[PDB]
């Protein structure tokens, strides 16, 4: 069996210039609740501040490329709508590999508003961080923007840009097969 | 009922961090409404689904002297076909279940009564000066070592068409407020207009405890990332889970007595109502209210020299027979077994499997604990008193 | 494997930690050290077994114990009644539960258990067994992986490669078995011999031990999960018992005996049915009728049975049988409230409490 | 005709499967290393909220040592000392003899944990690396009887030998002891 | 005894961890009390040992031209009896031993002011606020780059019960604080109460080098397992281990000269004392006191051309006797002249066993340094020198 | 060995001390006895070149005559005395660079200390039997059994060897030093009446003991294994008490062995035999000095303070004016060095040093 698909919500990546593409999101909808909504309001730009002009910044080769931290570009910050933090609603789904997102926090109960992605399959990471994704179509962007030079910190010298963040809207929620991306 | 609090408390604070008051007010006031809105549909619906489907017990049945394998069966697949049928019910008529939970910095905020603050911001900016005054005074009964809260009190009062009969509270519970009006009624020699207030007092701390018994059926809390690895039977999950929500219902007893403008809650609340209604009902003329109050509290404390000698004086000048005739009060029997029961359970399990618990009252008997666990007591309130010592030595060393 | 066992007296000498033998057992395969990683893979097998036993026992002086009452003062609310009780059972499983030699030692994690249930440890055995020239034991263990198992595709051909070998053709036995199995089959076969006594006493040894199995099978599967969501105190445990009642019905498939590659189907009905038709033979009509009124209630609709009651009841009042002569044994109704009680209560489960969230594609 | 002093002693009771196997009887040097000691003690009884209780010897190498001592982990990576995490080694005055005598492991320089050794060959490549603080006075049976249990290749014991009591005892008057071997 | 900072650094971080308040603040604040009275312990015990057992030779002794063997032995065996009677003394005043050690973590974390952070977490949350915000305070000047605490001490400012006049530090020393408000002061232009910050300045400063000076003899550093392969003789490990202590000793004047606040050490220090001093003297109706503070600046440096000009401009104003009459500070003649000795004898250690010294200040004269050492220099500045060119021409290439 | 010197040592002979012992037991394990004695003689003559430079090395840092101090340190001693002690220290570093035996690699110390047991000796006199070498074997067994002379099989072979007649012109020591070889000349002098020959070997015996002794005194400050790491002047006091350990042994192990047991109080009876020999030919004027020396060495005797007496009752008649009741300094100087070595001792050894290993 598996989960369900409400949204999707598509990403328009550029390294600098010459955009790479865009990375669709299908979101679970119905089995995670209040994770997200948060996720598409802060993504569409309904609440003022936004997705827009972020920058993934820890992008670690074959582990993963985090970001989404709007308000400064160190790496330990980020404001969600639903107050600052919000705990974790249920772990009922698993990393399977490549392309699943999450969501980052700093402990329990502690999540902001900072991606998670998956390159290969990580197993010591079930039951911490809630997974509320799977990506569809432009895997091969993933791909291609997780081989960037980097520094001793893992932030890529060539910065990378969301130019757009929107939402697409699906009439019918569809399952997903759960192998990868 | 409505969204969650937490979204439109953060929404009314960046309203208001930008100068948009009929906005944060607006919100504020939503947010208020919200959280009043969500306790009542669970207390509702909590109740309506443990009375529609009650608790089935059948003492009648003997399962079996000569058979003893599908028997134990038999009564399992009843017991929780039962329970099966309540879970679905409840499942059913509460709602989506993410509006029910929010963070806890959040309670904490809901708990200082911040919107208050904003609100009487937003209302002295808007020109509001009543719905000004009654948010300042709330915030500062909610926090009474707030001195700017006190010149912004008199700064307000300063102003004229500040009304008297404005100064309202709004947030704390009825059971609390009409009892500290009684006694401050009662402390100046008015017993004649101290009866009604204590009265509703009772009414309204038994109604309230009603209430309150019925909102720590909520969810098991782990110790941080132990949850891992819990690796726990069916049986004793269960039995985890019900001890913990024992614990809350037992435990709920010592919230219904705090006050915020005072730093402890308040010592041997209930029996303390009947103390002063037997007092008062002395003071004016009814004195079979008095004999029945001063046996109510009795009950309570058996080992009470003064008070038997009160109820002495008052069936002496009495008649004999109208005192034997009179008894203690009713609920309080029923508040008094039901609590002794939880009490008895909570200790067993204590001393076997070893789950912690503090005694929320002082009327509990010595019959009920264990002669194993009073050892560990005094031992750990020797270490108490030892570090208060030590402390303070500390303090006047460093002076 | 299983010829030195015995629940109650277990040499202490082979009482080590399940995953600490099977791990060394393994590493000793990988490393072509073949007899030693025969016995360590049999000692692990054995205290397999060890820890089922001892679960389904310690699972069973709870339940079925007595229990003291208490006075009116309590018994008049009944929501401390049963969870003071469920409190106690907690307290005789945690007591019974010390004491016991399989208990003391490290326990496993549910991943080792899942492969020692999905038979998979029997692979390495056949292989190891036929690099010790031990092929009549290899067959078996072939055999008894294949039963559990028959959509394998390398084990068919290992098996047709032994059974293509001589010397070994008469030797496919199964290796997990129970007593009522080869009770029921030398019931079957000694029926088909026309011998009825034999039969008569096969069956009535038979019964008692299938309901034995079945209800420990029953009251061994109220296990532990794992923690993926936090929700209230009634929608927590009213959904372990779901998982629970998944385990309790998928627990009578697995107990029926298969026989040439096809499995039994309504056994108890069959061996009901086995019963009457011995007992009717020997014109001995006084305990036939039960067993054919048992064969009805767990079979309502056929039609030569119910020409033999229409032919039992028009002569019911020559051979001095009674109305009371005519109920099914009580045993008999305690199976079938059990299952059907099961059975509509996943039906009723599987409607409102389960959550709608996941698809098939 | 010269040796240390002893000043107090811990003794543990342990467990080889399903039996009991007997007593160890550790005498401890306070006077010439007295911080590891006190470590030892505090660990011992357990009266900091943590101890040797319950934990088990996982590393056992046939006519070279016996290992143990870790409680938090149990694999071989953890173990939290009474000082923190860890604490530089003191002196190295004493060294090791032969069969008998218990000293500290550390991973490297100055990181002294919660693991001891037993030694029970002559030990002097290990002479000037490790802290040696204690020997074995009575009961050496015990550990000839733990050292022999069947391992894998790990070395961790294929069954489990576990501390199963560990207290102290005082004594009134330190009492020197020689330095030979048992 | 006094117990070990570590233990009890420990035991509050674990007590914090399970939730005692009590418990944590009792167990740092005794921490923080014990880690200085061992280190008073170890100051006064070494100063006044050292002090009792003074090293005068004998004046009665002489050398023996005629017999060349005897008084060598002679002069060895006074020596060293002189140094077992110090090492005794030594040895029955401190005490244990074991206590003065503690791994290099605890010193890092004790530089850092952690103990501060739990103390205002648990004096928060007691109920204590005024020790809270000083806590607050003091973590907040020991690490700059905190903005978390900087919200909390803006809370706490807020927040009733704090006022402006406890803010207080308590880890920085005097001689620190004060020149830091004499600088401000002096910033503020007034020179009326910008002399006697920098007086006490320099008698606290002069105060914390005698007592510093002594914390550094201290056990050899042995690099790795080095210990295992060292052999040295008698005569070579005493002046080897001597060698270090003095170089140990000579680092101290760049520990001193430094803040946490403040990235980079301040340059110059002790004659920025003098110099802003005689600014203040000047501006404020002092002659003689400025004229005497440029002479002993003048005596560290001999080539600054703007103090050179005030010392004239002072002597026109005032009379030539005047300036004459007076002359440099005691305090700069035995400090210059103590520290050239120590910097002649590492320099020649240097030059000879090959152990390496860099210069921690700037007012050392240049024929201090030996031939080859100044070689080497002259050489490491040529090649500096072209490579600053190199990088000069590779720039205009790029332009 | 008068096979080689101080200054006329070899050049192939310059090789590792420790390759040597190791070849010499590898070939005395094939039973090559020629090849393995003159290995084991090239190592023992290696080992001597290697005492004697440092013993030279260690004599001639010491006795630097003291340059003129610096002015301005008049009132800093600390760093006075520490700035003198590291010029002594680079001194040492010099000039035991400047000598050729240091220059290989150094060998462990324990294989010295088997060295200073004489250990290659039995293997030496083992391989001379097995090479029927007999006046070499008896020689080496004499030379060991000066420090194990309980040793079984050692007292069988020399009874075997005291049963062939002659066997006392093979009984000597390869290692007899010079001084005992004088001292014994003296005594066969002062045996035949011969006292002008007497006065001769006492005069050569008196420096060349002196010079042993500071030698032997002066060249044991070596190394130390680390066992603890400590404060400065703790530290530099438990080395310098480990070397006073070492120290106080020098008048023990130098007492020359005559007939089996050591001849107690050398410089004191040799004096003693001086001032009887000078009675003897009437040299009463330096006769005294002997006599004050021996009373300084010596208080303890009663007829030595009732010469005096009887030598005080009419002093004047020979001549004296009081000159001669001066002590020669020499006595007074190594009187002086011995009571300080001990008194320091015992002062370090009540006071200092650790009590944390007790008696059985
Ligand atoms: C006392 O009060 C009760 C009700 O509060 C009333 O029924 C009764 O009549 C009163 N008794 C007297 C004597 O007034
Ligand atoms: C388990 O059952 C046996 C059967 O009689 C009984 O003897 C024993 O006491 C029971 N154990 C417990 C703990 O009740
Ligand atoms: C079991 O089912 C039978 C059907 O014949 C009926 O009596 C009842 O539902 C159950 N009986 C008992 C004794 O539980
Ligand atoms: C200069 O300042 C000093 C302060 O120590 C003061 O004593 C003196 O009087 C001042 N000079 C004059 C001329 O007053
Ligand atoms: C010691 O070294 C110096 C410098 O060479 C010099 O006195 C002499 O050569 C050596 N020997 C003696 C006895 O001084
Ligand atoms: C030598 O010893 C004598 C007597 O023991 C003593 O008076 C003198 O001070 C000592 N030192 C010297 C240099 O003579």
């Amino acid at each position: 069996k598996g989960p369900k698909v409400t949204v999707k919500v598509y990403f328009d990546l550029r390294i600098g210039d010459e955009d790479v593409g865009r990375v669709i999101f299908g979101l679970f909808g119905k089995t995670v609740p209040k994770t997200v909504d948060n996720f598409v309001a802060l993504a569409t730009g309904e609440k003022g501040f936004g997705y827009k002009n972020s920058k993934f910044h820890r992008v670690i080769k074959d582990f993963m490329i985090q970001g989404g931290d709007f308000t400064r570009g160190d790496g330990t910050g980020g404001k969600s709508i639903y107050g600052e933090r919000f705990p974790d609603e249920n772990f009922k789904l698993k990393h399977y590999g490549p392309g699943w997102v999450s969501m980052a926090n700093a402990g329990k109960d502690t999540n902001g508003s900072q991606f998670f992605i998956t390159t290969v399959k990580t197993a010591w990471l079930d039951g911490k961080h809630v997974v509320f994704g799977k990506v569809l179509e432009g895997m091969e962007v993933v791909r291609k923007v997780e081989s960037t030079k980097t520094d001793s910190r893992d932030k890529p010298l060539k910065d990378v840009i969301i130019a757009d963040c929107g939402k697409i809207e699906v009439e019918k929620p569809f399952a997903i097969a759960k192998e990868a991306a | 009922g409505m969204v969650t609090p937490d979204l439109l408390f953060a929404e009314g604070t960046a309203a208001y961090a930008r100068g948009d008051w009929p906005g944060v007010v607006l919100s504020m006031e939503r947010a208020l409404r919200s959280r009043a809105a969500l306790r009542a549909l669970r207390l509702r619906c909590r109740t309506q689904c443990a009375a529609d489907f009650p608790w089935e017990l059948d003492p009648d049945w003997s399962p079996s002297p000569a058979q003893a394998s599908g028997a134990a069966a038999l009564r399992d697949l009843s017991f929780f076909g039962g329970l099966l049928r309540r879970a679905a019910c409840l499942r059913r008529c509460l709602g989506p279940p993410a509006a029910h939970s929010l963070s806890e910095e959040m309670e904490l905020e809901f708990r200082k009564r911040s919107p208050y603050n904003y609100l009487q911001v937003a209302y002295f900016k808007i020109n509001k000066l009543e719905k000004a005054v009654a948010a300042a005074h709330t915030f500062f009964v909610g926090n009474p070592e707030h001195m700017e809260m006190q010149q912004n009190l008199d700064y307000y009062q300063t102003m004229s068409g500040v009304k008297e009969a404005d100064f309202k509270d709004l947030e704390t519970q009825p059971h609390m407020q009409e009892f500290r009006l009684g006694v401050r009624l009662y402390s100046e020699e008015q017993p004649q207009e101290a009866v009604p207030h204590l009265e509703a007092a009772l009414q309204e701390y038994f109604v309230a405890y009603e209430e309150c018994r019925a909102l720590c059926e909520g969810p098991y809390d782990y110790d941080g990332y132990n949850y891992l690895e819990y690796n726990a039977d069916l049986f004793q999950a269960i039995t985890d889970h019900y001890i913990q929500v024992l614990n809350c219902k037992q435990n709920c007893v010592t919230e219904l007595a705090s006050h915020p403008s005072r730093e402890k809650p308040f010592e041997d609340f209930l029996p303390s109502h009947y103390n002063y209604l037997q007092f008062a009902y002395y003071n004016i003329g009814n004195y079979t209210q008095a004999v029945e109050c001063a046996k109510t509290y009795l009950l309570f404390f058996p080992n009470d020299e003064v008070m038997n000698q009160n109820l002495a004086y008052y069936a002496a000048m009495l008649g004999e027979e109208h005192t034997r005739s009179i008894g203690p009060r009713e609920s309080a029997k029923e508040y008094r077994q039901r609590s002794l029961l939880e009490k008895e359970l909570l200790f067993f399990a204590y001393d076997v499997f070893g789950i912690p618990f503090v005694d929320p009252d002082s009327w509990t008997p010595e019959e009920v604990i264990p002669k194993r666990l009073q050892e560990k007591q005094k031992s750990e309130r020797e270490t108490a008193v030892r570090i208060s010592q030590e402390i303070g030595n500390l303090m006047k060393e460093i002076e | 494997q299983y010829e030195r066992y015995s629940f109650r007296s277990f040499p202490r000498d082979e009482l080590m930690p399940l995953e600490s033998a099977y791990r060394h057992a393994l590493d000793k395969y990988s490393g072509e050290h073949w007899a030693e990683s025969v016995g360590y893979l049999e000692i692990s097998l054995r205290l397999h077994r060890l820890l089922r036993d001892s679960e389904a026992f310690c699972h069973r002086n709870c339940s079925a114990a007595p229990q003291p009452e208490p006075a009116a003062g309590l018994a008049s609310y009944p929501e401390l009644r049963l969870f003071g009780g469920l409190l106690r059972r907690a307290h005789c499983l945690k007591r019974c539960k010390q004491g016991l030699p399989a208990f003391r030692q490290s326990q496993p994690s549910r991943e080792v258990l899942a492969d020692f249930q999905r038979r998979e440890p029997y692979k390495f055995l056949q292989f190891a067994y036929f690099k010790a020239n031990n092929l009549p034991k290899a067959i078996a263990a072939a055999h008894t992986f294949l039963l559990k198992h028959p959509d394998d595709e390398m084990m068919k051909r290992n098996m047709a490669y032994y059974k293509s070998l001589p010397g070994a053709e008469d030797y496919i036995k199964d290796l997990e078995t129970k007593s009522y199995e080869s009770l029921f089959i030398r019931a079957v076969r000694a029926y088909n011999g026309e011998n009825w006594r034999t039969s008569i006493t096969d069956m009535e040894l038979a019964l008692p031990d299938f309901f034995k199995a079945f209800y420990e099978c029953l009251a061994a599967c109220e296990g532990s999960r794992e923690i993926k969501d936090f929700k209230d105190f009634y929608l927590s445990i009213a959904d372990h018992y779901v998982e629970v009642l998944e385990c309790k019905i998928q627990c009578e498939e697995n107990l029926t005996p298969v026989i040439g590659g096809y499995p039994v189907e309504k056994f108890v009905a069959t061996m009901y049915h086995y019963l009457q038709f011995a007992y009717y033979k020997l014109n001995d009509l006084k305990n036939a009728a039960p067993c054919a009124v048992s064969y009805l209630l767990f079979d309502q609709n056929d039609k030569v049975m119910q020409q033999n009651l229409v032919y039992y009841q028009y002569h019911r009042d020559t051979w001095g049988l009674s109305d009371e002569h005519f109920q099914p044994r009580p045993e008999a109704v305690q199976f079938f409230n059990v299952t059907t009680l099961q059975k509509e209560l996943y039906d009723f489960a599987k409607e409102n409490i389960m959550d709608d969230d996941e698809g098939e594609v």
